[PDB]
RNA sequence: GGAUACUGC
DNA sequence: TCACGCAGTATCCTGT
């Protein structure tokens, strides 16, 4: 307590309840923000790489906390000025990051996760004395049953909880809940009831503490997102907070490539029309969406592809999310009856809605006039003999055989070796042959 | 969009453009003010650090003068009216251009521009930040030894000037009470 | 592509 | 035996 200190920072760990009221410098603001961003990113990386109970996790996290000079260990000496400084850092940095990490739900979740992890670690480093001190300073009042009451009902608790050993029971702490909330436990008589309260078991205490913390933190983030307009007007802090998350401290593109070789002629025609006009009638939308689902395009990937393709068609960006998002979701069984709709089978495509003027769906071999099919086959550099054979097969009403002949000619294979009965089968065979 | 630090060598007179604390890669990396940009020139700008200080102050004065000139340009492409006079007639978005009466006047050199310029001048002299962020691992090791302590001290002194200037800027205190309520 | 609602002027 | 026009926004679904 040198010059301008106080009792504002009693303990190392805190729930970050009271916002700071000081006037800090812009340099201090930026330094604290970046430092805590580094700390949280380190926490995330170590959580991904290691098990949070592992000793490697603890060692690396201690090293990072020491490197960035954040409070991580207690000190049974007093509130030394340096210690005070560190705690102040922690307290301000946290709230700064709150301002950075409240704009989007994703961000919020990320922040919460990292914070919880850090808090857990710090709790894990608290000596029992310190632990109690903390539990008192925040009015948590865990002696959660007291130790004295636990000894008072020791035998009852021992006989209440199934498979609880004497010493192991001594190592556990219970909670008092109104019996109306423990219905599923009381009903089969697996928890002791005393005076209208059940004594429910949880090492475990950290869990309860964390639960409380998480509740509080979520609430706080909501409030911060509600108080965002006041901060956006401060240009000084806009470049930082708006972009802190992005601060240095199958692919859609290949789809076109696939359309060159693997796509069956139906999908090739649909893709050509889509890239020519950036818009497809309903039948084409359904067929192409189901096919792209079949090849593996994930819901996010398909949404991105359709958004990008349609936006060029001189339509509002919001209109896409308003209208076509539901259809795209439904094709993947996300809404409505929520069924994983399978890709169209060749029989369905042939016997599905008959295409009309302005449409491009359906099987070209069936829905294209022989002259048009001949022209298309010639365009693809197919040998004259192959084109004649394909036309002859088409005249025989065996369009599936025509597609098999197309596959044989285009892939330079004497025999297809498979009974083509699904466009996804066509694409899979092409991928197997090429890759 | 910030102008880089131009310093003319007293000996050879060739312009030296400084945009980072360190120049070069690997063990060949050294502070920018250690050697002149002209290979035939052996003069070290670190020798004329008084001149570098004076040029830095003159540049800061130039940028402050640019900001306080208060030049406004109409945002309309078909007007692009340029005036020094701020009119009292305001729309919801800001001053109304008196040439067309239908578009807003925007500052040619806003406060953010000056703040970013001063921050860049601080950046091009931030030894510690460059070591931590910009510099690599082997380069950091090569630069974190002796033979550069004097350069480090001179760079700290030069950064002190920009820090002093920024301490007097209202774009240098953050009121946390106003942010968190 | 379709189906179900109800506002406006 | 019946029943006014058209322009526009919002929500939801597509297996045997
Ligand atoms: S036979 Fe099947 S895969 Fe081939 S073009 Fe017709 S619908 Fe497409
Ligand atoms: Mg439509
Ligand atoms: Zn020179
Ligand atoms: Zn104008």
């Amino acid at each position: 307590t040198g010059d301008r200190k106080g009792d504002l920072y009693p303990s190392s760990l805190q729930f970050y309840q009271h916002p700071p009221t000081e006037n800090i410098s812009l340099i201090e603001f930026e330094t604290f923000a970046i430092e805590r961003l580094k700390l949280l990113k380190a926490v995330e990386n170590l959580g991904v790489s290691y098990v949070k109970n592992s000793e490697e996790y603890s060692k690396k996290l201690e090293l990072e906390l020491r490197k960035l000079k954040f409070p991580y260990r207690p000190l049974h000496e007093e509130i030394s000025d340096d210690v005070y400084d560190l705690r102040r850092k922690d307290h301000i940095s946290h709230f700064i990051l709150r301002l950075a990490y409240c704009q989007s739900e994703d961000l919020r979740r990320w922040f919460i996760q990292q914070e919880m992890d850090l808090f857990k670690f710090r709790f894990g480093l608290l000596t029992k004395e310190s632990v109690q001190e903390f539990l008192k300073l925040n009015d948590l009042q865990y002696v959660a049953i007291s130790e004295d009451e636990k000894n008072m009902h020791k035998e009852d608790l021992m006989n209440s909880s199934f498979g609880l050993s004497l010493t192991k029971m001594e190592d556990t702490e219970f909670y008092k809940v109104p019996f109306q909330a423990a219905l599923d436990l009381v009903r089969p008589r697996k928890v002791f009831l005393w005076r209208g309260f059940a004594f429910i078991p949880h090492k475990d205490i950290v869990s309860i503490v964390l639960n409380d913390f998480r509740a509080k933190l979520s609430k706080a983030l909501a409030l911060s997102a509600r108080s965002l307009p006041v901060v956006q007007s401060d240009e000084r802090l806009q470049p930082l907070l708006n972009h802190l998350s992005h601060s240095y401290i199958i692919s859609l593109e290949q789809i076109d490539g696939f359309a060159a070789k693997s796509f069956p002629l139906c999908m090739r025609q649909l893709h050509k029309s889509l890239r020519e006009n950036h818009h497809l009638r309903h039948g084409g939308r359904m067929q192409y969406g189901l096919f792209l689902k079949g090849i593996g395009l994930t819901l996010e990937q398909a949404l991105q592809f359709w958004r990008l393709e349609f936006t060029k068609g001189k339509v509002d960006s919001e209109k896409f999310d308003k209208v076509y998002a539901y259809s795209i979701r439904h094709n993947y069984g996300k809404e409505g009856k929520r069924t994983d709709y399978t890709p169209y089978s060749c029989m369905k495509v042939i016997l599905s809605n008959p295409p009309s003027q302005g449409d491009y769906h359906g099987c070209p071999f069936r829905h294209s006039d022989p002259e048009l099919l001949k022209q298309k086959l010639q365009s693809f550099k197919v040998p004259s003999s192959g084109i004649n054979q394909i036309l002859e097969l088409v005249k025989g009403m065996h369009y599936q055989l025509a597609c098999q002949k197309y596959f044989e000619l285009t892939h330079s294979v004497d025999d297809c070796g498979f009974s083509l009965n699904h466009p996804n089968q066509y694409f899979a065979e092409s991928q197997k042959l090429l890759t | 969009d910030c102008e880089r630090f131009k310093f003319f060598c007293p000996k050879c007179g060739t312009e030296n453009i400084y945009d980072n604390v360190f120049d070069g890669s690997g063990l060949q990396i050294e502070p920018g003010l250690k050697r002149c940009s002209k290979p035939e020139c052996d003069a070290s700008p670190l020798d004329y650090v008084i001149q570098v200080h004076n040029k830095l102050l003159l540049d800061i004065r130039r940028y402050i003068k640019k900001y306080y000139s208060g030049w406004l340009v109409c945002e309309e492409k078909t007007c692009q009216n340029r005036t020094r006079r701020l009119p009292l007639s305001f729309s919801r978005n800001g001053p109304i251009c008196q040439a067309c009466s239908k578009a807003t006047l925007r500052s040619e050199y806003p406060e953010k521009a000056l703040y970013t310029q001063l921050c860049f001048y601080r950046f091009i002299f931030d030894w510690d930040y460059a070591l931590e962020k910009v510099v690599s691992e082997q380069e950091r090791g090569h630069l974190k030894k002796k033979l550069f302590q004097e350069s480090e001290n001179q760079y700290k002194k030069l950064k002190s000037t920009v820090d002093q200037v920024l301490s007097r800027s209202g774009y240098s205190e953050v009121n946390l009470s106003k942010l968190f309520q």
